RNA sequence: AAACUUGAGUGCAGAAGAGGAAAGUGGAAUUCCAUGUGUAGCGGUGAAAUGCGCAGAGAUAUGGAGGAACACCAGUGGCGAAGGCGACUUUCUGGUCUGUAACUGACGCUGAUGUGCGAAAGCGUGGGGAUCAAACAGGAUUAGAUACCCUGGUAGUCCACGCCGUAAACGAUGAGUGCUAAGUGUUAGGGGGUUUCCGCCCCUUAGUGCUGCAGCUAACGCAUUAAGCACUCCGCCUGGGGAGUA
């Protein structure tokens, strides 16, 4: 599958409980999972669907 | 044995009239040279004086006395270069003994009588009486390791 | 930014103490006390990393 | 203006300093550790901030602010010692928080030190 | 003079990527200014001082301007021929890998001279100047300073166009193609086998590491990513200084 970057819920729970990034260390995800994931992190961080810090 | 581990501490012989361990480790630093007779002698003679300016009997005023010398915060120094290096520690049970002893003897001996008939009795209803020269110096202690707490 | 409440505060200090530990505050003004060489933070996360 | 404020502390590597303020900073109060004698390296001590925190705290007098829900804003030796040092004082500590600037790699940092 | 398909190249179908170039967008922080509120220091060090502040400092809150970088993700990971490349989006564009076998039919490899890229620091013509910072100024340390440390600070750091063409430009190892125990991480695919309710197992291809035989080495060590066994071509060495100097 394709991460949207609209899709929030699978999103966030990938965020940090400040607004960082989990790496795939603690996360347990693959590795073009987690890329593909932080372009996707990055585009809803930029129209406001999720913060850089809180 | 200081770096094997501990020297193991010797017991002392309590004294015969007081019936007091506190008594015989007072007539062993008032032994200037070995001499134990010339020295009892004169702790035997410094005691009345407190039973006479006082009508309470001296093993109680002793004991009274002295917790006025014995600090309960002294300095170490730790060689942290240049940092203050004056920690501020408390006192082991055996060193709080020892160390109010140690106060009530050497400025005992500045006084203006010549005999230590009363120039230890003077010093001790002094220590009686929260006052004197001995207590001061505790006071002292307690203003110099009171005044840097910074290294609790 | 976590509120304590209903307790001491010897007691929100724990909590605290260990929100601050897992996040990147302390850890990364250690870091940026002073300007590493560009080439120099390569071989420090390396070795950040082969450690693990 | 009663019982409502913000406390902000932020201990550097010397000289912690703490300005207690409103809910909407105005800043009610403040006071340092070289406002109590403490003249050099001394300052970055966490007894420094035994006193220095309830000193501007207590001596705030013009509303009665007594909740404070601090901020650290700062490195410092005497960070947690000046949150323990403001229940002395006792003004109800609610909401701890650690609003530090961290940068997302602006700026070029100074030398390193030989 | 013909014939062939493996090498080489194009198709077709899938991927992965900080590969470049140009234009936009965005947030945190630094500095400066304007303002509110507010009061004695702030800053700095092994200790201090220079410096800054009562013409309201720092601290705090809002707003503004400007320059520079892109926290987390981020990894003995990825990409590029090397230098190198790290926010995000769009346009323009280069290369590699996998699989299929349709097609071309040795079209290949190396490459002197030549011609182009090439970190930083420099130089030129203009910009821009936030942090940092050679030179420089001042304060401390020391036995002594032009060092270390601290305050301040110019060129520079940044952009555009021309240069310069050098680095411990290093895997101190030229390129190409074969062949020669294995074990183990990981990245990008493919075909399987169960099936998993998307997770493993085995085989294979191309990268990227760590161990380790044979063999090699003067010894350390290297070992399918050779420094092993071969063949081609290119660069280069033949005592140390004098010297990468006349």
């Amino acid at each position: 599958t394709h991460i949207d970057y609209k899709d929030t819920e699978l999103l966030k729970r990938f965020i940090s409980e400040r607004g960082k990034i989990l790496p795939r260390r603690v996360t347990g995800t693959s590795a073009k999972y987690q890329r593909m994931l932080t372009t996707a992190i990055k585009r809803s961080r930029h129209m406001a669907l999720l913060p850089y810090v809180k | 044995m200081p770096r094997k581990g501990s020297v193991p501490k010797r017991d002392v012989l309590p004294d015969p009239i007081h019936n007091s361990k506190l008594v015989t480790k007072l007539i062993n630093k008032i032994m200037l040279d070995g001499k134990r007779g010339t020295a009892q002698r004169i702790l035997y003679s410094a005691f009345d004086l407190v039973e006479q300016r006082s009508g309470r009997d001296a093993l109680e005023v002793f004991e009274e006395a002295i917790n006025n010398i014995m600090p309960v915060l002294e300095v170490k120094a730790r060689r942290v270069g240049g940092s203050n290096y004056q920690v501020p520690v408390e006192v082991r049970p055996e060193r709080r003994t020892t160390l109010g002893l140690r106060w009530l003897v050497n400025y005992a001996r500045l006084r203006g009588e010549k005999t230590m008939e009363d120039r230890l009795a003077n010093e001790i209803l002094d220590a009686a009486n929260n006052t004197g020269g001995a207590v001061k110096k505790r006071e002292d202690t307690h203003k110099m390791a009171e005044a840097n707490k910074a290294f609790a | 930014t976590v509120v304590r409440k209903n307790e001491s505060l010897e007691d929100a200090l724990r909590r605290f103490k260990r929100s601050v530990s897992k996040s990147g505050t302390i850890q990364e003004v250690r870091k940026r006390e002073f300007y590493e060489k560009p080439s120099v933070k390569r071989k420090k996360k390396s070795e950040a990393a082969r450690k693990r | 203006n009663i019982e409502n404020g913000v406390a902000h502390i932020r201990s550097t590597f010397n000289n912690t300093i703490v300005t207690i303020t409103d809910e909407f900073g105005n800043a009610l109060s403040w006071s340092s550790a070289g406002a109590l004698g403490f003249k050099g390296s001394k300052k970055s001590t966490p007894f420094a901030a035994q006193m220095a925190s309830e000193t501007a705290s207590k001596s705030a007098m013009e509303h009665g602010l007594k909740t404070v829900e601090v901020t650290v804003k700062g490195p410092g030796p005497g960070r947690e010692s000046a949150i323990r040092a403001l229940q002395s004082a006792g003004l109800e500590v609610t909401a701890i928080r650690d609003v530090t600037p961290v940068p997302h790699n602006g700026c070029r940092p100074p030398k390193r030190r030989r």
